[PDB]
């Protein structure tokens, strides 16, 4: 699972065979990290019009 | 069922009567109305291409 974003940790309370979170509209909003399994919350970086 | 339209009136009509409201009763009715949509403007090189 590739991206790009602000990682961050979280409370979300994945099942023990769970690795990828997504929101309602298929977007990933958190992932597993696969050595320390804890879930971190995946928030896009920063953007907006000039 | 086929629907009904209302309660079906003949009024009570001649060429010498009327009918006149000895009383009144003030209504609020409420009407509510849509005046703006929510403002959106979409990097489309950022959602095409990402
Ligand atoms: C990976 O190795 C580290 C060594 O500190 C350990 O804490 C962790 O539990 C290990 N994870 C797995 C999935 O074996
Ligand atoms: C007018 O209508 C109201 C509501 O039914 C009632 O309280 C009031 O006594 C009436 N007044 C007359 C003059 O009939």
């Amino acid at each position: 699972l590739t991206g790009t974003g602000v990682l961050t940790e979280s409370n979300k309370k994945f099942l023990p065979f769970q690795q990828f979170g997504r929101d309602i509209a298929d977007t990933t909003d958190a992932v597993r990290d696969p050595q320390t399994l804890e879930i971190l919350d995946i928030t896009p970086c920063s953007f907006g019009g000039v | 069922y086929t629907m009904s339209l209302g309660v079906e009136n003949s009024v009570a009509y001649s060429n010498n009567s009327i009918a006149i409201p000895t009383n009144f009763t003030i209504s609020v009715t409420t009407e509510i109305l849509p005046v703006s949509m929510t403002k959106t403007s979409v990097d489309c090189t950022m959602y095409i291409c990402g």
